């Protein structure tokens, strides 16, 4: 019936997809996400929004997701569309693995998912997925990697990025304080703690309103880890101490 | 905007499209069915739009099975589609359960088929009301009716059409219970003439039918001689 | 044929409005509670029928999924029935494939994923229900919530439905991680009582538990005994 | 509407079957009539009517009786009147409002 | 406005006590009343919205 | 206090009822009770009279169809 | 023997009610010491009902037999062992009331104030107004008029935000 | 409270206040027939009574009805739109037949009501179609549960009842019946047939005749649903 149709897949009078624009407008309110590619690691730093004394601790994380042995991604937007996209990503990785017996390279994967998303915003009459992704991984083609996606289907390799709340501010400092090719994993983590401390203007890093991820190569194989409470709080104490000495 | 589809209720609990369709059925002429001891009798007033049509153009009595008849009023396209559906139901019943369809069951199946057209937006309600009537040694004489809403109810006498109220006030006087089809026929012509309006419409030719003990349970057009005598008696009664 | 276009669409502020209205319906239902004791998990809702003519035993709101995991809701009824059926079917499919009882986290994930589909699919509207699931898997209690948006949350203790904000304040006051099952169910019974509008007769509330022994509803005589205190 | 100003809120709804019979009798009294008049039939064909509608059934009944140029109201004219006034009712919007 | 009302209320309570001075206990009771009526107004507005 | 109000009536029952009622109504219940009393030609008020009064003055809103909750 | 256990618990409840009505305080105490191993044969919830009801029945009368303090201490210790908390709180409140009845003024304060602290940590209101009123009565017994009045006012405030039963309203007034 | 956002009053979607207006209107259509029914649960007998309006003397009174048998043991009243009522009755008969085919024993009342309410829930989720404007009441004997009385509505609510009324006069009848069930037991003998007739007569204020109601009964001694004839109905009518 044409009376109730929404036309979620039709051009506006200036060639801009409105449902897509609103989808990207939803992301600018979910938790902030940060990307930093070091010379010896990659790292995702999003904010833990589910901040209540009556929530339980479950799973190894709350926003970081594994996709292969050598790949992980974090989400900003709707939680449910996030779950749907994560599942499809896992399926893509396993299908490539089954066909070639090699781990799926990273741009292999990111473009497969974005192709699903783009197709979804091209025809069908559905609403688009209101999710923007950040990924991390290693493959024998380009080493440590950091990609990003949007409701449109566009992606991009970023040496450092920010998708989500206060994206402008975070990318502004990331431009001011990024050493292209001159970053260790430790320095990148410290830069993340600083930038996030700015952005999460509500209080300071409580070591509990934050999520951090690291992807490294150890003993010839990838190792993915989510920073515990003690190390995160120690890093924050180091950050405050450094800022105090600086003043 | 509460009356654009049959998939929407009015704020007072009504499906308007069905009400409009049933309104359409009151623009078509009048039909009559009277049940008696022997059987059923249908009589329809067929308006002659132009002088150029044949006799028997757009007959408004059909045969859905060899023992069943069918009178219609409203959109003729809907009437013919529903005639097709009733024929299909009868044939399927005979092929499956091995005997002539009892009329009640046919009325139920046809009505369900009509009612299914009054739930969705993708289709629109039939613009026709119709009356089925058969006769068998076991089940006796029956006469039913199904309206666009899909409600089926048995009747001792009914009139579907434009002048439905006038006929209804007229059919109520027969005492049809204790007569046979042969006199019911003269009555039916009498009514169809009493209700006809000569100021508005130009002229008509009757279509009469019956099914009763006089047919061995076969529905068939009333023979020419009896029809003419009935018409003549009706003419005289309209002094 | 059936509508092939989504009926929940993004707004200029990037909000899926229909989901917000479903949440409004949930917030306008009957109260519900769930706590995670150290040695059990307790659900409890209110079942105040409209007259003396309703059979309290005719239907129940706290329903199990398997021998060891069950759920209750607050919102609309028929939607809760549908979701109970879907949960039981998904549990049985998991058992058939794996020959082991379904873990609660996974059943919640699966039912929620079923809940997302109706936010985006064509010609359908979101469920007007939120559920809480309780299980005892891996010798460990589990309490989850699932909302019309398809999002789930692990809870230590929660209370949803009408006047759920005040209930969450109460439970924030009364949680103690070293709690024991009887005390937990008592605290729950209280929370419902925080706003009830009448006398809590045995036949106006429900409760269900989970422990090693297995998820199992409480019989009314048991309910009266616990309500004794 | 406060119960110190308007103490009683009396509802006066549409007539029921027995009440319909009463009103029909009250209005149909002063007519000059011939033959049996089975008010059950009209009470049965007058669902949803109100006192005015049944008064109009009587008025229309006499109008029909004159239209024929007789000098009485017979039963059949009553049936015609009831069916007519049933036809005109399709215009009125049937619903009721309560004090809430 | 709430903190302006608490002052006048507390003074008037102290006056009922028949004294020249306001007391901390009186202030506590006044602030309790003023904040209770403020929350009552807020919940009344919420109910009106409902 | 100005009634004849036989000792049978237990007002605690009427006050307990979770029903938001304004003071003007609370006077119509007590007035309709005596009204029924006079209708039946008494000068005492029984529990039934009061029950009918309270059911008369406090008509309960249109029960939301119970497929909510 | 579940039916036998139900019969026995019903019999003990009835016998305790009868003895409390007759005032057989020594027999009530012997009965209470008799059901001591009964905890392992009844539900924790119904063990709670039984112990609390029996303690209330015994304490309803004012027969100064002398076992009130020791019986209450044993019951509170049993509650602690059984991790009852809420019942433990009610028992402690009643024990401090008894300590007031038994002309013990200074000592009963510190435990009462500990109750007030533990209970401000939570937010029970009826018990809180009760204990605050008892503390005010104790301060009146010790003649600490200003602190007693302050406690009374605090208890009044706490009672304002909650509907009061008739007994409680009478005691407050 | 009464906001509208888009088509919330045209298709079955939520209103800003979490309300399905189309389901509500459908409930409003149950009264468009102008009829009422009552059901009462006795100790060994369950009864359903209903009006029977012969609008005029041209209908065949034997055909106009609102009692139907789903199985030989389970019988139901239909109230509201007639075509929708027939559709739901057909679906119920098919469902019961399939239950006995698949599971080897006759269908419990409650489970049939559950299946039918689920069907209606699908009707009130998808927006292509509209909810039916009819309500059911079922009655029969359970093996180990005693007499059962159950009803269902357009939204999908299938509560089981001790005494029920459906139709235009739902609230008055429900009030009367609530008071009775308060009195002693809500009727505790096969002369529960008298209580239902009294309730209908009082609510509608009718003073029924033999030919203006139709009853159905199920007894523990005679589980098969039976449709009370005119002679028996007149006997009961005289009894009071």
């Amino acid at each position: 019936s044409r009376r109730y149709d929404s036309r979620t897949t039709i051009f506006s009078p200036e060639g801009r997809l409105y449902q897509v624009e609103y989808a990207m407008e939803a992301i600018g309110h979910a938790g902030t996400c940060l990307g930093i590619l070091a010379n010896d690691g990659v790292l995702l730093a999003a904010e833990r929004r589910n901040i209540h004394k009556l929530l339980d601790e479950v799973f190894f994380s709350e926003k970081i997701y594994k996709l292969n042995e050598d790949m992980a991604c974090s989400v900003a937007g709707i939680t449910s569309d996030a779950n749907v996209l994560t599942n499809e990503l896992r399926l893509i990785a396993q299908r490539y693995l089954l066909q070639y017996q090699e781990p799926i390279p990273c741009e292999q994967l990111v473009t497969a998912l974005c192709d699903i998303k783009q197709a979804y915003t091209q025809f069908g009459g559905k609403r688009p997925f209101g999710v923007s992704l950040l990924y991390i991984g290693w493959d024998k083609h380009y080493g440590f990697q950091l990609y990003q996606s949007d409701p449109s289907g566009n992606y991009g390799g970023w040496k450092a990025t920010c998708i989500g709340n206060n994206s402008a501010a975070a990318v502004s400092m990331l431009k001011q304080d990024y050493k292209e090719g001159e970053m260790t994993l430790k320095s990148a983590l410290a830069l993340a703690i600083k930038v996030l401390n700015k952005t999460m203007d509500v209080s300071k890093l409580s070591a509990e309103k934050v999520e951090i991820a690291t992807l490294t190569r150890e003993n010839g194989k990838t190792v993915i880890r989510v920073l515990k409470q003690k190390e995160v709080e120690q890093l924050i104490k180091k950050h405050e101490e450094e800022e105090a000495k600086a003043e | 905007g509460y009356d654009l589809s049959a998939s929407t209720f009015s704020p007072d609990g009504r499906v308007f499209q069905v009400e409009y369709a049933m309104k359409a059925v009151e623009n078509s002429s009048t039909a009559i069915g009277i049940r008696c001891k022997d059987g059923v009798v249908f009589g329809v007033e067929k308006l002659v739009l132009s002088k150029l049509y044949e006799e028997g153009s757009n007959k408004r009595l059909f045969n859905v099975d060899r023992h069943v008849g069918m009178a219609v009023a409203g959109l003729l396209a809907d009437a013919r589609s529903l005639a097709d559906i009733a024929r299909e139901e009868a044939s399927n019943f005979r092929s499956n359960f091995g005997y002539n369809i009892p009329l009640k069951h046919l009325a139920d199946r046809v009505a369900m088929y009509v009612h299914a057209y009054t739930l969705y937006s993708a289709v629109r309600p039939f613009g026709c009301s119709f009356m089925l009537g058969s006769y068998s040694v076991n089940d006796g004489a029956q006469l039913y009716m199904i309206d666009p809403s899909g409600v089926s109810y048995g009747y001792w006498g009914c009139a579907i059409g434009k002048a439905r109220q006038a006929a209804k006030t007229e059919i109520e006087k027969l005492q049809m219970k204790e007569m046979t089809c042969r006199d019911i026929v003269k009555e039916v012509a009498k009514i169809i003439y009493i209700v006809h309006d000569e100021v508005k419409d130009k002229a008509f030719e009757l279509e009469l039918s019956w099914v009763g003990e006089l047919t061995n349970g076969r529905h068939e057009i009333v023979p020419k001689d009896i029809r003419e005598e009935a018409e003549k008696y009706a003419k005289e009664s309209l002094k | 044929r059936g509508y092939s276009f989504s009926l929940t669409t993004f707004s200029p502020s990037g909000k899926l409005v229909q989901i917000e209205y479903a949440l409004a319906a949930v917030a306008g239902g009957a109260p519900s509670v769930g706590i995670k004791a150290a040695n059990g998990v307790v659900l409890a809702t209110e079942k105040k029928q409209k007259s003396i003519l309703y059979d309290e035993r005719s239907v129940h709101k706290v329903e199990p999924i398997t021998k060891h995991i069950g759920l209750v809701y607050s919102g609309m009824g028929p939607d809760y029935r549908v979701l109970v059926h879907r949960a039981r079917k998904l549990a049985q499919q998991y058992y058939l494939v794996y020959q082991e009882p379904i873990p609660t986290a996974q059943l919640v994930q699966r039912v929620a994923s079923v809940m997302q589909e109706y936010t985006q699919s064509g010609g359908v509207r979101p469920f007007g229900v939120s559920l809480l699931i309780c299980g005892w898997n891996e010798g460990r209690p589990y309490l989850f919530q699932s909302d019309p948006s398809g999002a789930y949350f692990a809870w230590k203790a929660t209370a949803m439905g009408k006047n759920y904000v005040n209930g969450k304040t109460f439970l924030e006051k009364r949680y103690n991680e070293d709690l024991e099952l009887e005390d937990a169910i008592h605290t729950a019974i209280l929370t419902l009582k925080e706003s009830f509008e009448g006398q809590m007769t045995e036949d106006n509330i429900e409760v269900g538990i989970c422990n090693e022994a297995g998820f199992r509803r409480l019989t009314p005589t048991e309910v009266k005994d616990y309500l004794a205190a | 509407l406060r119960p110190g100003r308007l103490d009683r809120k009396i509802h006066i709804d549409l007539p029921n079957e027995q009440a319909r019979l009463d009103i029909l009798k009250i209005h149909a009294g002063p007519i000059t009539k011939h033959g049996e008049i089975d008010y059950e039939a009209i009470v049965k064909l007058s669902d949803g009517f109100n006192g005015a509608d049944l008064r109009n059934v009587c008025t229309e009944a006499g109008m029909f009786a004159i239209r024929a140029d007789h000098d009485f109201v017979v039963q059949e004219d009553f049936m015609k009147a009831v069916r007519k006034v049933a036809d005109s009712k399709k215009l009125e919007s049937k619903l009721d409002y309560k004090p809430v | 406005a709430e903190v302006k009302g608490v002052c006048t209320e507390a003074g008037m309570y102290a006056l009922r006590e028949r004294r020249v001075h306001v007391t901390q206990e009186d202030f506590e009771m006044a602030v309790a009343k003023v904040m209770q009526k403020d929350s009552e107004k807020n919940m009344s507005i919420k109910k009106l919205w409902k | 206090s100005k009634m004849n109000l036989s000792e049978e009536v237990d007002l605690e029952d009427y006050v307990a009822r979770p029903d938001k009622i304004s003071g003007a109504d609370i006077n119509s219940i007590c007035q309709e009770s005596g009204m029924l009393a006079v209708r039946e030609n008494r000068y005492i008020v029984l529990a039934k009279d009061f029950e009918k009064a309270y059911k008369t003055v406090i008509k309960k809103d249109e029960q939301e169809h119970e497929f909510y909750k | 023997d579940e039916e036998a256990v139900q019969v026995k618990e019903q019999s003990i409840l009835e016998l305790g009610s009868l003895l409390a009505k007759t005032g057989q305080a020594a027999e009530l105490g012997g009965l209470l010491k008799y059901v001591r191993p009964f905890l392992n044969s009844i539900s924790k919830a119904k063990a709670a009902r039984l112990v609390r009801s029996l303690l209330d029945l015994f304490l309803d009368m004012e027969a100064a037999t002398g076992q009130e303090v020791e019986l209450c201490l044993e019951c509170i210790e049993w509650a602690k062992s059984e991790k009852r908390t809420f019942l433990r709180q009610a028992l402690e409140a009643r024990l401090v009331s008894l300590y007031f009845d038994t002309k013990r003024y200074q000592e009963a304060l510190h435990l009462g104030s500990q109750l007030l602290r533990e209970l401000k940590k939570m937010d029970d209101k009826a018990l809180l107004v009760e204990v605050q009123l008892l503390e005010s009565k104790t301060y009146h017994a010790l003649s600490n008029l200003p602190k007693a009045r302050a406690a009374l006012t605090s208890a009044r405030t706490t009672a304002n935000a909650i509907y009061c039963p008739p007994k409680l309203q009478a005691t407050l007034d | 409270r009464g906001s509208s956002a888009g088509f919330d009053r045209h298709i079955t979607i939520f209103s800003p206040e979490g309300r399905l207006y189309q389901v509500e209107y459908a409930f409003k259509a149950i009264n468009q027939g102008g009829l009422t029914s009552v059901a009462v649960r006795g100790k060994d007998c369950a009864v359903i009574v209903t009006q029977k309006k012969v609008p005029d003397k041209l209908l065949d009174s034997s055909t106009v009805t609102h009692l139907f048998k789903i199985t030989e043991n389970i019988g139901c009243v239909m109230t509201g739109m007639t075509a929708d009522s027939r559709s739901q009755v057909q679906r119920a008969r098919y469902e019961a037949a399939n239950w006995k085919y698949k599971y080897g024993y006759e269908i419990p009342v409650d489970m049939l009501c559950k299946r039918i309410a689920d069907i209606s829930q699908v009707y009130t989720q998808n927006a292509e179609m509209r909810p039916l404007g009819c309500c059911m009441i079922l009655i029969g004997i359970d093996e180990e549960q005693g007499p059962q009385v159950y009803k269902c509505d357009p939204a999908g609510y299938y509560c089981g009842f001790k005494a029920t009324a459906a139709g235009v006069k739902q609230t008055e009848s429900t009030s009367f019946l609530e008071k009775k069930v308060k009195k002693k037991f809500d009727w505790t003998f096969e002369q529960t047939v008298e209580t239902a007739i009294t309730c209908l007569s009082t609510v509608l204020s009718i003073d029924f005749k033999p030919s203006e109601i139709e009853v159905g009964v199920v007894t523990v001694e005679n589980p098969k649903f039976r449709i009370l004839t005119e002679a028996e109905i007149d006997a009961h009518l005289v009894a009071l």
